């Protein structure tokens, strides 16, 4: 099968900006009946890819001006010169001038903002969850840029390695912020064993880490 | 309008099969391809397929050759998509789609809206929903967090709401993710410190495979 090489993964642009994504085949895409088949999908979270472009340069309808194609025989490139919030989501080029027609890896659109540290807040383990015999301590960092963090557990001042479950948000639109959540699971036994419980993050935005604490035996 | 529905959410069992439909409207079903495309959870797009309801013709990738069976009902102008011997594998969302560019005046790109496929020996389990009410003392900002952790469902979706749906702003809920063989999740809300308690918060949480509803209110302390 003939391969599509997109460049480059993640592509953070400012907004009102443009991007450029690159895109690469194993071989000619020039159809002997002398069309060159290469198209570029966008796909929004949680929806089906939509097409923005056929046929190297090709606008489908509905898809404004700002989106343009270009390229020749194996080599081509997606122009996306305002970049706007909408944008948000993955493109991917795709090809079919031979069988079976074949998609590029995909290229991230992230929307580029003033770095923005998390907002922390930590919650014990419920009384519900307690009787059930269970505990999760649960830590949202909310509303930081860039994506990238750490999250430290600590229970009595000791670092936490596994029981640990994370899940992030994908960037906000109407904000270019991202979200997480950090759950350490323990058993109701092993929760009671503890007093301090300790959410540390890690960003950018700052040397210190953003903690937040509190003791069993005081709430 | 152009318009492909595909058949909701299924769950298999390793070693079944499941057959997924995709309804046409708005053209000739029997002019175009009828394509079939997979998406792993976290990869990219992969052509299964293709039927051509016109006459019942089909094509398929090596690949798939045995996995799936394509076919079509012109009476109904549906499309079906069989896939057997499940494996974990097989987990992804199946599109179903028209697509041609080499008609002058009009061009056809149109994809359905996607049918989920898991492939899973969990039984069916409605979800825990427990309060995060914030810890003690936490109310001096001039906003305040609070939670709702759904733990131990399967399979998925979940619906999770904040006051039937009133409250939609300053929330967020994050993607399942697996803890043994069932699915938690999480959603924050974050409100104006002086609304919270005295107005209410309340969770709720439907889980359509174990046909249950939840409402669970945010209690201070």
């Amino acid at each position: 099968d003939i391969v599509m090489t997109q460049t480059p993964l993640s592509l953070p642009v400012s907004l009102g900006d443009k991007a450029s994504i690159s895109c690469r085949s194993s071989q000619a895409l020039v159809h002997s009946n002398g069309n060159t088949y290469l198209h570029w999908y966008l796909q929004k979270p949680g929806q089906s890819p939509k097409l923005l472009i056929y046929k190297v340069s090709n606008r489908f309808s509905g898809v404004p001006d700002r989106f343009s194609g270009s390229g020749s025989g194996t080599d081509f490139t997606l122009k996306i010169s305002r970049v706007e919030a909408e944008d948000l989501g993955v493109f991917f080029c795709s090809q079919s001038t031979h069988v079976p027609r074949t998609f590029g890896g995909g290229t991230k659109l992230e929307i580029k903002r003033a770095d923005a540290a998390p907002t922390v807040s930590i919650f014990p383990p419920s009384s519900e969850q307690l009787t059930s015999g269970g505990a999760s301590v649960v830590c949202f960092l909310n509303n930081f840029y860039p994506k990238d963090i750490n999250v430290k557990w600590k229970i009595d001042g000791s670092e936490r390695q596994n029981g640990v479950l994370n899940s992030w948000t994908d960037q906000d639109s109407k904000d270019s912020t991202y979200s997480m959540s950090s759950t350490l699971t323990l058993t109701k036994d092993e929760y009671e064993r503890h007093n301090s419980y300790t959410c540390e993050a890690t960003h950018k935005t700052s040397t210190s880490p953003i903690v937040k604490s509190f003791n069993r035996n005081e709430c | 309008e152009v318009n492909l529905q595909q058949s909701g959410t299924v769950l298999a069992r390793p070693g079944a099969s499941v057959r997924m439909s995709c309804k046409a409207s708005g053209y000739s079903f029997t002019s175009y391809w009828l394509h079939w495309i997979k998406q792993r959870p976290g990869q990219g797009l992969e052509w299964i397929g293709g039927i051509y309801p016109g006459n019942r013709d089909t094509r398929y990738t090596q690949r798939f050759k045995d996995k799936a069976k394509l076919t079509a009902v012109t009476s109904a102008n549906t499309a079906y998509m069989e896939l057997s011997s499940l494996t974990n594998e097989d987990s992804a969302v199946y599109y179903c789609s028209i697509i041609y560019f080499d008609y002058a005046d009009f061009i056809m790109d149109y994809w359905g809206q996607g049918t989920t496929v898991t492939v899973s020996s969990a039984k069916t389990t409605a979800p825990s929903v427990y309060p995060l009410a914030p810890v003690c003392g936490d109310t001096t900002g001039s906003s305040v967090t609070l939670g709702c952790l759904v733990k131990g469902y399967f399979p998925e979706p979940v619906t999770l709401t904040w006051n039937s749906g009133s409250l939609s702003s300053g929330v967020h809920t994050f993607p399942a993710v697996l803890q043994s063989d069932l699915y938690t999740l999480s959603s924050s809300v974050t409100v104006t410190s002086s609304t919270w308690p005295s107005q209410s918060i309340t969770c709720n949480v439907a889980h359509p495979a174990s046909s249950t509803k939840v409402d669970k209110k945010i209690e201070p302390r």
